[PDB]
C-alpha cells in the first residue's frame, strides 16, 4: 500500500492570552517588607516562561 | 370416477423475480485501520504474524 507525509502545522488554541505577573516582579521597582512576603496569585496566563 | 375440468381460455402473465447477483468488493489497508496511518504501533504490530 501507499502512503505517509510529513510538514508539522501545529496552529495553537490560544491567540493573544494575557502573559503573567512575570516580567512584573522580575522588573518592578518597589518590592514589599521583607516578612510581609509579596506572594500574589499569579494571573490567568500565557506564563510561557 | 369420470369427471374431468379443461380450460377454455388462457391468460399471458408476466411475473418478476429479483436476484442478487454480486456485492459491493471492498478492501482493506490492514495497517491504516489496525494501526492507524502513522504508527510504530504498526512495527508492533508485524509481530502479529
Amino acid at each position: 500500500n501507499f502512503r505517509v507525509q510529513p510538514t508539522e502545522s501545529i496552529v495553537r488554541f490560544p491567540n493573544v492570552t494575557n502573559l503573567c505577573p512575570f516580567h512584573e516582579v522580575f522588573n518592578a521597582t518597589r518590592f514589599a517588607s521583607v516578612y510581609a512576603w509579596n506572594r500574589t496569585r499569579i494571573s490567568n496566563c500565557v506564563a510561557d516562561y | 370416477n369420470n369427471s374431468i375440468a379443461i380450460p377454455t381460455n388462457f391468460t399471458i402473465s408476466v411475473t418478476t423475480e429479483i436476484l442478487p447477483v454480486s456485492m459491493t468488493k471492498t478492501s482493506v489497508d490492514c495497517t491504516m485501520y489496525i494501526c492507524g496511518d502513522s504508527t510504530e504501533c504498526s512495527n508492533l504490530l508485524l509481530q502479529y504474524g
